[PDB]
RNA sequence: UGGUAUGUUC
RNA sequence: AUACUUACCUUAAGAUAUCAGAGGAGAGUCCUACUGAUCAAACAUGCGCUUCCAAUAGUAGAAGGACGUUAAGCAUUUAUCAUUGAACUAUAAUUGUUCAUUGAAGUCAUUGAUGCAAACUCCUUGGUCACACACACAUACGGCGCGGAAGGCGUG
RNA sequence: UUGGGGCCCUUUGUUUCUUCUGCCUGGAGAAGUUUGACACCAAAUUCAAAUUGGUGUUAGGGGAGCUGGGGCCUUUCAAAA
């Protein structure tokens, strides 16, 4: 889908990407990751869960496929019953804009620590 | 140690969430008290079996390994667990 | 690590479900950190009835959830 | 039952379910436009939602959510695709739609005020007590 | 170790009995509720406008648009727009907090008022009301209010209050109207109403 | 003896002692005498191959793999020769060593 | 009365030496009847005088060290 | 003596992976977690001759138009059944086990 | 048999993607347009599309970034093209195109007509005179 | 050598 | 905010990239602002590199949807068992046909569910950019404009 | 400084860095800017007002000086033909 996912990136670098994560059933969840852990428990913002019916599976066996989509919103999915994750869609704001946003967050956090040091005195 | 997702599951205590089990039964109700092992307890539970029918339990308690996922409300979209550069105000000795 | 919060189910009738249908209704006498459930006066419920002895202990691996049949 | 006089809770619940479930933001306008012609008791909450949702508009292209473009071109003499400085154009749109809403508000206000001040301010019991009760 | 992201308070080794007691205390409740209110207010109040795309418009559109008319722009001073936006914000929050409560006060003398509308003898959600009473472990919270409770029990029957008009009811509230459009009310009523 | 109270950083020596004188005597004999073994897996994938390495999870490196399975519809046997393989100990049902 | 943990429940079940019905996994699995003589922390239960009956003609089995990962339910027949 | 460190020395190796569902994945390795959560790029995956769940998992990953060509796939550890390495790589030099050599020298 | 197409979209950075786009916008439900990841056949001095549309030709020169050329089987396919459209703006990505008969036909047109190679030598000599 | 939460008086 | 009482708790460890050589410290271990090589991160930087970036010489269109309409569209499929009574086909726990008493749960949905197919409308995204409305190409296309988004390779 | 022409004003709180005055016969004026300031939410103190806990903002473009790096040309030293 001409996204060109990064060639040397991991889960700390794939954050806030619109993932298309596959499970053991095939119940594909599409949404933005915002956190993970050692067991790969993924929170998913604006997530949608898509499946294929049993009648559509005969047409899928060797065209249009009518998938069943349900809307989950902000969910938190476990890492046991998942199989694979890919990157489907890029986020809204770019890498330089995320860098400027992270510098603003660091400056705001340093200002908050200076405010806590001023309130402690 | 614990991690961000179990802290997020412990964050939304006392809110209407929706579980799905590994069998296919979807629960929905108010979370009583979540744990680090995700063995979560719900109240005013409405249940949908994988056969299709809908029933109502009063006080359910599901084990964490038999959970497909759980849906938190959308106002936890903006949480301080999601902040990457939040500094730490002087941890004690 | 953490003991599960089954303190509210101390003297109440519960109903365990086992793996898609085996509904064992009993009275919770005790638990562990493994969700192994001790039930007094167990009863198998099928959609018929079957009695399961005086006391029983049920492995937490096959336990999915449990309905609190009695009011709290 | 949707034409009930004291049905403010029903229509508040139905607009809440449309605003929570629907994502196209079209059925809410249709139902609220229907409510702005129904003589309800608690009616000014729906007019206040209408007036603050006119204020919550973002561009001229959402005026097709209200009516069709030919009814805007004929009755209000306003075009959706009129490109240029759209500031006072949208302000004049808000003023003319507020005038039409004010006229329909006067009509529905006279109807509800007549029904209340003549009829509905006298009936005190609206429930089934018993077969042994007495009504004044 | 445990750190509360809300209260900015640390803790000892992570005990469930201490962490459970931390989410009940009033300071964590105040900080958490204020943080959720401010984050919801920020994500409502953030006017994420679209990035504008201006193209080189057509010739005949320029000869048509620059000859029809020129509209008038209205604009206000700083204190006027500040007061108007503050009144609009208080109107939006009082519309978001309000709800129609006519069916509760309109079926007040109904024989099943103590089984549905009392909200404590309700069947499905009455145990939730009876569970968390907020048991007021402070003596000042129990000694502050000195009014009656008026707790209607479920066992109230139709024998009590047989005639609803002898026991003094309330006249129903009038249909409220918009104060900005209150000058167009019919000033002459149809019938003569006294008092 | 409890596992957590043995020692620190000397558990690898006990793991090697269990490797030399425990149930690992067959995976050790196959990697030093280069004999072919037959591993039956949890999806009928029988592997005839020589063992190259040992793991605590029974993760086994196999060289000159001749694998065979059976499709039952009707009954056919399908085989494949794979040069290098890294097999997970989850899939392993049983390991047989020929003399 | 009091709390009875599952390890002490199996320990009292061991002391009393009641007749035991041990269930297992689903339809492939076969229900066993016997008497408990030993167990451990991973619930590997040792049983004696074992007669197996399938899910709805029993055969004797002897003495069995039944592993933990297939044990589902234990009752006193 | 975990052999995941053997796969950590297998960066930029063009391998295949048969999963437990039955899918064969042809692609180059980029990185692998010590819990064997392996990421792959320049991937085509194929379900051979069936399993309808595996066909659903094959199609519902985007980029089908039954060989599915995908740019980047992370694979969880418990879904890996087996991984086939290229025969041109020398196993005698990549399995030197320098951590095991340091553990033997520390004894 | 070359046709000059003018007022075409400017910048798709790949040439074969613009070829797929143009063969999609000439006729819907084409054999090569409905199926991506298909190797485009090259025709040296094979029918690629129906209605006689043989191939296209674009360039990245700064003087004619928008407009491009197309070539057909023969003059009859071009006459059928201009008799099927007959002064009607065919739609592409956002704009209306205009077609015409070019003053110089394609080199593939010379390969078709002469085989019913000197002009390539003349163009090489003209390029040698221009690059001097 | 301490932390979290709660109730009184100034 | 100070002062005091009460309820719970008072901590799994070790380490911070790898290989080779030289020196020092009483076969094994540690250190070197010690030296060479590989790898990782950060900041710059360049590769006629790889992909994409929406008409305005019009009233359009690309990507993703509608949890939107026509649409109750068209074609199919199901909507509980047992005992007995008046006849009964009948290997069943009278299964089948018409009517009923009784017994246990008893998804809503039949305007339901699946498949098929077209049209209309509306949402989020962009460089809606700088010159020109132009005759190039077998070594198939002067990729030799200002940038932005994603990525590869190389250097400090 | 004035005048003319073209575009934009959705900047929807009419520039959104903040405050005040003020605007479509116009697009402006004054002040301040990281141990500070501005706006808002929640509360008990029974109007207003004051106190406490938090949230978000403090921006964009151009220019002089300094510095890091990339490319070309010139001068000088050391080494190899």
């Amino acid at each position: 889908s001409k996204i060109q996912v990064a060639h040397s990136s991991r889960l700390a670098n794939l954050i806030d990407y619109k993932l298309r994560v596959l499970t053991q059933d095939g119940r594909v969840y599409i949404g933005q990751l915002m956190a993970f852990d050692k067991h790969m428990n993924l929170v998913l913002n604006e997530c949608i869960e898509e499946r294929v019916p049993k009648t559509q599976l005969d047409k899928l066996r060797p065209l249009n496929i009518k998938v069943e989509k349900r809307v989950l919103g902000l969910t938190i999915l476990r890492g046991e019953q998942i199989l694979s994750t890919v990157v489907e869609d890029k986020p809204l704001l770019s890498k330089k804009e995320r860098l400027v946003r992270d510098k603003k967050e660091k400056k705001q956090a340093q200002k908050q620590t200076k405010l806590r040091k001023e309130k402690e005195k | 140690m614990n991690g961000i997702p179990v802290k997020l599951l412990n964050e939304a205590q006392g809110h209407i969430v929706s579980l799905e089990l590994t069998t296919g039964a979807t629960y929905r109700g108010k979370l009583v008290e979540s744990e680090d092992s995700m063995n979560v307890q719900l109240r005013d539970v409405i249940a949908t079996e994988p056969q299709g029918a809908v029933t109502h339990m009063d006080q359910i308690f599901v084990r964490g390994s038999q959970i497909k996922f759980i849906v938190v409300p959308d106002l936890l979209k903006n949480a301080p667990l999601f902040k990457k550069n939040s500094s730490r105000p002087m941890p004690p000795i | 690590v953490s003991t599960p919060e089954l303190k509210k189910y101390m003297d109440k009738k519960i109903l365990l479900n086992i793996n898609g249908s085996r509904k064992v209704a009993g009275i919770l006498r005790g638990y562990d950190i493994f969700l192994n459930v001790v039930l007094d006066d167990a009863m198998e419920i099928n959609g018929n009835n079957h009695q399961l002895g005086l006391q029983t202990v049920i492995r937490g691996n096959s336990i999915i959830s449990l309905e609190a049949l009695d009011a709290i | 039952v949707g034409l009930h006089f004291f049905s403010g809770e029903f229509w508040d619940l139905y607009l809440e379910q449309i605003s929570s479930r629907c994502t196209s933001s079209k059925k809410y306008w249709n139902v609220l436009r229907k409510i702005l012609e129904i003589p309800l008791h608690s009616f000014s909450k729906f007019y206040a939602l209408w007036l603050q949702r006119i204020d919550d508009i973002m561009d001229l292209k959402q005026l097709s959510q209200l009516t069709s473009k030919d009814e805007l071109l004929k009755k209000l003499k306003i075009d959706i695709n009129y490109s240029g400085r759209k500031g006072p154009y949208l302000q004049d749109a808000k003023k003319k739609l507020k005038k039409i809403t004010k006229e329909m508000y006067m009509v529905v206000q006279y109807q509800v005020l007549e029904i209340y001040s003549i009829f509905e301010s006298k009936i005190y019991i609206n429930y089934y007590t018993s077969p042994e009760t007495l009504v004044s | 170790r445990y750190y509360c992201e809300y209260c900015h308070s640390y803790l000892t080794h992570d005990t469930l009995s201490v962490r459970k007691s931390h989410l009940v205390g009033k300071n964590h409740l105040r900080i958490t509720a204020d943080y959720y209110r401010n984050k919801a207010r920020d994500i409502i109040n953030k006017h994420n406008h679209k990035r504008r795309h201006i193209g080189k418009r057509g010739r005949k559109e320029r000869e048509n648009s620059s000859q029809n008319e020129t509209l008038k722009v209205t604009c206000l001073s700083n204190k006027e727009k500040r007061h108007i936006m503050h009144v609009k914000k208080m109107n939006q929050k009082e519309l978001a907090q309000t709800s129609i409560d006519t069916l509760k006060l309109l079926y007040d003398g109904s024989p099943g008022y103590s089984k549905v509308f009392v909200d404590a003898n309700r069947f499905d959600i009455g145990d939730l009301v009876k569970a968390s009473k907020l048991p007021q472990r402070a003596n000042e919270k129990s000694a502050h209010h000195s009014f009656k409770q008026t707790s209607r029990s479920r066992d109230e029957t139709c024998e009590s209050n047989p005639f609803p008009r002898l026991n003094n009811p309330k006249k129903l509230e009038p249909p409220k109207i918009l104060s900005q459009w209150s000058n167009t009310i019919p000033k002459t009523s149809i019938f003569y109403s006294v008092d | 003896r409890p596992k957590h109270e043995l020692s620190r950083a000397e558990l690898e020596e006990l793991e090697e002692f269990e490797f030399k004188h425990g149930p690992m005597s067959l995976i050790n004999d196959a990697m030093v005498t280069r004999t072919p073994v037959i591993i039956s897996l949890r999806n009928n994938h029988k592997i005839i191959a020589r063992v190259k390495a040992f793991d605590r999870h029974c993760n086994m490196v196999l060289e000159n793999v001749k694998e065979l399975w059976t499709e039952k519809k009707n009954v056919i046997n399908r085989e494949r020769f794979i040069s290098k393989l890294f097999l997970r100990g989850d899939s392993v049902i049983v390991v047989l060593k020929t003399p | 009365k009091a709390m009875v943990p599952p390890i002490n429940c199996i320990f009292n079940f061991l002391q009393q030496q009641t007749p035991v019905t041990i269930w297992l996994f689903e339809q492939i699995g076969i229900r066993i009847k016997g008497k408990i003589v030993g167990f451990d922390e991973f619930m590997n239960v040792v049983i004696d005088e074992a007669v197996e009956i399938p899910v709805n003609k029993g055969t004797p089995l002897g003495k069995i060290l039944l592993k933990g990962d297939n044990i589902t339910l234990i009752t006193s027949a | 003596m975990k052999l995941v460190n053997f796969l950590k020395k297998l960066r930029n190796e063009q391998v295949t992976i048969e999963l437990k569902n039955g899918t064969t994945v042809w692609g180059t390795l980029q990185s692998v977690s010590p819990q064997m959560n392996a990421i792959l790029t320049d991937v085509k995956l194929t379900l051979p001759q069936s399993n309808g769940i595996a066909m659903a998992s094959l199609y519902l990953t985007g980029g089908q138009q039954n060989i599915a060509s995908l740019q980047y796939i992370n694979i969880r550890g418990n879904t890996i059944r087996q991984i086939i390495l290229p025969d041109s790589l020398n196993l005698d030099s990549l399995l030197v086990d320098q951590k095991q050599l340091n553990s033997l020298r520390r004894s | 048999s070359a046709l000059y197409f003018q007022n075409l979209p400017s910048r798709p950075a790949n040439k074969e993607n613009y070829t797929r786009l143009l063969l999609k916008h000439i006729n819907p439900n084409n054999k090569y347009a409905i199926n991506p990841s298909l190797p485009l056949p090259h025709n040296k001095l094979l029918l690629d599309d129906q209605m006689g549309l043989l191939e296209v030709s674009i360039s990245r020169s700064s003087k004619m970034t928008n407009q491009a050329f197309l070539t057909f089987v023969t003059q009859e396919e071009a006459d059928r093209f201009l008799e099927k459209y007959t002064t009607t703006a065919l739609k592409v990505q956002g704009r209306k195109v205009r077609m015409g008969k070019a003053r110089t036909n394609s080199l593939l047109g010379l390969s078709i007509e002469m085989q019913k190679y000197n002009l390539d030598i003349k163009k090489v000599l003209k390029a040698r005179k221009l690059k001097r």
